[PDB]
């Protein structure tokens, strides 16, 4: 929601929930992105991530006004031939 | 025989055209073809008997009689001027194009194909005035439909992309790609090259000044011949190669920053080390003046120095907002225009 | 091409470095004996460096010498062959265009030709040079065929090898392919394939001219058309790990790592194991322990293998590449932490951070009046970048 | 003829024109039999107290490169260009190290210095925003006391103003200023908001 994690530094191996591990390999390997959807600003050193998505929904708007424009384009190439 | 018959026919033709032009004034027409087909036929002819003062010295002065009298009503006044301009260009000089453009007889009556052939010396004459920054605009853009803007050879839009490749250069801009397949590879081989001019390379720089000598004098070439074209060349080649080596150490200076905009002192002494093989305040010294509007020399105690260049406008959301307030406008100048085709 | 199974033990097992004491049965099928010179003792010299030395070493050397004086002052029939040997001005001369053969037949001069080693060498490899082109001989498809991978071999002094590297991409990859029905099996390529490995990489050996890196990369992969069957039979580990070094050296093709990183897992059917921790840790992505990885595997390795000369350039590039990544996102992260670890004072450090940023793969400044490294947005802009796309 | 007076009066009555001088490098270039040494000099030596300009330029296209190669003719031109160089790349060191006094044309300008001067003034000015006042008379081969007699006017454009500040950095020479050529009310945050509500509503 929508995020944030990491809630706290040594609780995000503690309740996840298993002790305590690499640590750094185990979680950095997981979080990691970059793929698809932005994450991270992620502090390795204060072991916190500053995500900023911008934005779950938006993307998806953004998304179908693509998808819509893409069909319209290649209508109107097929009809320039014609 | 062969080069030299035809050499003597362009020699002789263009002889009667000015004596024909000197006698009339109603000798051309306002017909798009006949100023751009002189001018073109003009230039080459110039250029081509250079080197040999003795044909383009006694032509001028009679070409120069003909410029002087005005034509018959219409653009074919400035039709005479700008034949006149490019035989000036083949001959050598390209400052003079203001003195042409400020002419009191070329105000009075502007249609579109004089404008094109006055627009061209004109950027040679920015060029040579190192404004770089106003001629690498207007030449990035792409000719605008009046009525005409080539006719007899074409090879004007090679002219034209090959002004505004050394434009960009000089200023410090670049295309970006919106094209066809190869425009992508092809973007990034010029960045590619503009990096390797500024910071290193030999052939790119040889690249540039081919390209670069070719506009300071004007192009329509002179038809290379063994003996006297080749001297021509050759006086011509290195007094541009040592104007545009002076130009390019000043964007060398200017390319280079230790990754920010307001260098502490110690970044700026390494990137002047790198940039030349002096102490980094005898370099400080002339990137501070190589280096157009710096608030460095003040930095004194401060060590806050700032070298600055150039940055893109307005940010983030305004770029959005720009596009927005057009599309705003489109949408009603559209609709308007739709409906006034069919109404009147 | 081709051969010899005994001979290839000899060959990678030494080059995977756990032990010598190795037999190679020979000699089979270079020849006996002829060119060049020999494949074997090529093979003890890089054993005589891993592991003195032993026993086949010096059988192999008295092989090389002789059979025999006599045979060789007895050799040439005749009618060239002469500045000390060949006829430089000759091979130049045909190919320009001189290709309708002059009597006919080639077929006494080989064996004239045969004789061999010496290993003399550079003159060997010359002389074989000169008879590859005739061109129209006649005799043969596969005694030439031999022969072009016997050029590929030695000598490695670099004008043959020069000439060489462009024989293998025309020649050899089009031979492997097929038509003609149905050649070359499994065993062809292999023995193809460690060959070029040992004619540039850097085994120890020899290896890298200007580069051929490239060349390495570009062959054994590549989808068209495709094999990579080939490499994974019958179980090349010391390969794969030589191939992780490989790209590393490099540095692009353009997909680097995430090809590796494919060609890797390839999980336990043979996995040869220090070059391999360093790239698959990299890749996916863990920056504590890759770092400390690095070190340790250069230290160790060396080993034997000597030559170096390549090496100290794949450090330099794995340190290089390990920052750009932790920098990119990430942080909007500093920089004391990274010069103590890299490892001289603070300035070289943020110089050498500011090398990566100034290739144009990340966009980023740093402060030194804060001693912070700022990225930009840029991954990210959103719905600006949308805008554009449409129009 | 006329020409030639006018070049010497050039130097002589500190006068400029870049129209004449273009018609005479025009003449010049079109009849290379023409050209005299100290003519030509004279031209030179007066776009050296007009830097910045591009009058230079105008001079490289309309004079031929063996005219201006110096063992090639024999003229001193090569070695004026080499001096036209320094003072515009701001070299203003190396052409202090290598100055001459003692060509005819110097000693036929009277207060030849001051020119020279005036020349390096304009390329600071132009080209530097602020500039303190030991690195201004560095540049002019002045003493720092002299040149500041001089700057001292209360028209900063005609003869920078002094900006003293007690101790610490040292007084600077005001001369252009933050954001005199950076900026043009771009990069501050848009005003764009007003002006788009409006025309939608």
């Amino acid at each position: 929601r929508c995020n944030f994690a990491t809630i706290s530094v040594d609780l995000m191996m503690k309740k996840y929930g298993l002790n305590e591990n690499e640590v750094k390999c185990i979680i950095n390997d997981i979080i990691s992105e970059s793929n698809s959807s932005l994450i991270a600003f992620w502090d390795r050193e204060d072991k916190y991530l500053h995500v900023d998505r911008s934005n779950t929904s938006r993307l998806q708007y953004l998304v179908e006004g693509i998808a819509e424009s893409v069909v319209e384009v290649a209508q109107y190439s097929e009809r320039r031939v014609r | 025989w062969l080069l030299w018959d035809i050499f003597d026919e362009f020699l002789f033709q263009m002889t009667v055209v000015y004596q024909k032009r000197f006698t009339g004034r109603v000798g051309w027409s306002v017909n798009e073809g006949m100023q751009l087909m002189e001018r073109v036929v003009a230039e080459s002819g110039i250029e081509e008997a250079i080197q040999s003062e003795n044909l383009d010295e006694i032509t001028k002065p009679g070409a120069r009689h003909a410029q002087w009298m005005c034509g018959f009503f219409g653009i074919v006044t400035i039709a005479k001027v700008n034949v006149l301009l490019g035989d000036y260009m083949g001959a050598l000089s390209a400052l003079k194009p203001l003195d042409v453009y400020g002419r009191g007889r070329q105000i009075l009556l502007v249609v579109a194909p004089a404008y094109v052939s006055l627009l061209y010396h004109m950027g040679f004459s920015y060029l040579m005035l190192r404004r770089y920054a106003d001629a690498s605009r207007v030449f990035r853009l792409s000719l605008t439909t009046k009525v005409s803007s080539r006719k007899f050879s074409e090879k004007m839009q090679f002219d034209c992309a090959y002004m505004h490749v050394i434009s960009c250069i000089l200023g410090g801009m670049q295309p970006d790609n919106l094209s066809w397949l190869v425009e992508p590879r092809k973007l990034s081989g010029f960045e590619d090259e503009k990096e390797l001019l500024s910071a290193g390379d030999e052939e790119r720089f040889r690249e540039v000044f081919d390209r670069c000598s070719p506009k300071f004098l004007a192009i329509p070439p002179i038809t290379t011949i063994m003996y006297k074209g080749t001297d021509g060349k050759e006086l011509q080649a290195r007094l541009f190669r040592r104007a545009v080596k002076q130009q390019e150490d000043i964007i060398k200076l200017r390319g280079f920053f230790g990754v920010y905009q307001t260098t502490t002192t110690e970044l700026v002494k390494t990137v002047l080390d790198v940039d030349d093989g002096h102490v980094p305040l005898f370099a400080m010294r002339l990137r501070s003046r190589q280096l157009v509007h710096d608030g460095s020399s003040a930095d004194l105690l401060s060590g806050s120095y700032a070298v600055r260049s150039a940055i893109d406008y307005t940010v983030k959301g305004e770029n959005i907002d720009v596009v927005q307030k057009s599309s705003y406008r489109t949408t009603e100048s559209k609709y308007f225009m739709r409906i006034n085709n069919l109404r009147r | 091409l081709d051969k010899h199974l005994a001979l290839g033990l000899l060959y990678f097992y030494d080059e995977q470095g756990l032990d010598v004491a190795d037999a190679l049965r020979a000699v089979q099928a270079t020849t006996a004996l002829t060119a060049e010179g020999e494949v074997s003792v090529e093979q003890e010299r890089k054993i005589k460096e891993t592991a003195q030395r032993a026993r086949p070493a010096l059988d192999e050397f008295f092989e090389k010498s002789e059979t025999e004086n006599s045979t060789y002052q007895f050799k040439l029939t005749g009618s060239e062959i002469d500045a000390l040997r060949s006829n430089r001005e000759l091979s130049r001369d045909v190919l320009e265009a001189k290709g309708i053969t002059s009597n006919v037949m080639k077929a006494v001069m080989e064996l004239a030709y045969l004789y061999y080693d010496a290993a003399r060498y550079t003159d060997a490899s010359e002389l074989l040079s000169l008879c590859q082109c005739v061109v129209g001989y006649e005799i043969d498809q596969r005694t030439l065929l031999w022969g072009k991978l016997v050029s590929d071999m030695c000598t490695c002094n670099w004008p043959s090898a020069i000439a060489a590297a462009e024989k293998i991409r025309r020649q050899q990859n089009a031979d492997v392919f097929e038509e003609d029905i149905f050649r070359v099996a499994n065993t062809t390529t292999t023995r193809e394939r460690a060959w070029l490995l040992h004619w540039v990489l850097f085994p120890f050996f020899k290896g890298g001219n200007q580069y051929s890196t490239h060349l390495l990369n570009f062959v054994f992969d590549i989808k068209t058309n495709f094999v990579y069957q080939s490499v994974v039979e019958t179980v090349c580990p010391h390969y794969l790990r030589y191939i992780c070094a490989a790209a590393i050296l490099n540095k692009q093709r353009r997909s680097a790592l995430r090809s590796a990183a494919a060609m890797v897992l390839n999980v336990y059917e043979y996995s040869d194991p220090i070059t391999q921790l360093v790239n698959a840790i990299v890749n996916r992505q863990s920056f504590e322990d890759a770092l400390a990885l690095l070190p340790e595997v250069k230290s160790t390795a060396l080993g034997d293998y000597f030559l170096i000369l390549h090496a100290n350039e794949i450090l330099e590039n794995a340190r290089r590449l390990i920052f750009a990544r932790y920098m990119m996102t990430h942080g909007v992260v500093s920089i004391p932490y990274v010069a103590e670890k890299l490892g001289t004072r603070t300035a070289d450090a943020e110089v050498w951070l500011a090398n990566l940023i100034s290739e144009t793969k990340q966009r980023a400044k740093i402060d030194s009046v804060s001693e912070q490294m700022i990225v930009g947005s840029q991954a990210r802009s959103v719905h600006q970048t949308v805008l554009d796309k449409l129009e | 003829r006329d020409l030639a007076k006018e070049v010497d009066e050039a130097l002589k009555q500190d006068k400029y024109d870049i129209q004449l001088f273009l018609r005479f490098l025009k003449s010049y270039v079109m009849a290379g039999t023409q050209p005299d040494k100290r003519l030509l000099l004279g031209i030179l030596l007066q776009t050296l107290p007009r830097f910045h300009s591009n009058d230079f330029l105008a001079c490289i296209s309309l004079v031929p490169g063996h005219v201006q190669d110096a063992p090639y003719v024999e003229k001193e031109l090569g070695t004026i260009y080499d001096l036209e160089n320094y003072l515009s790349c701001g070299r203003f060191v190396q052409f202090w190290e290598v100055w001459n006094q003692s060509k005819s044309l110097p000693a036929a300008s009277p207060s030849f210095e001051s020119q020279v001067r005036a020349g390096i003034l304009i390329v600071v000015s132009s080209t530097l925003e602020k500039v303190p006042v030991a690195k201004m008379a560095a540049y002019l081969g002045v003493n720092p006391d002299q040149l500041q007699s001089t700057l001292t006017e209360a028209a900063s454009i005609a003869g920078e103003a002094v900006s003293i500040v007690s101790c610490d950095t040292e007084t600077v020479t005001f001369a252009k200023s933050i954001f005199n050529a950076p900026e043009s009310d771009s990069n501050q945050q848009p005003l764009r908001f007003s002006d788009i509500v409006s025309i939608v509503s």
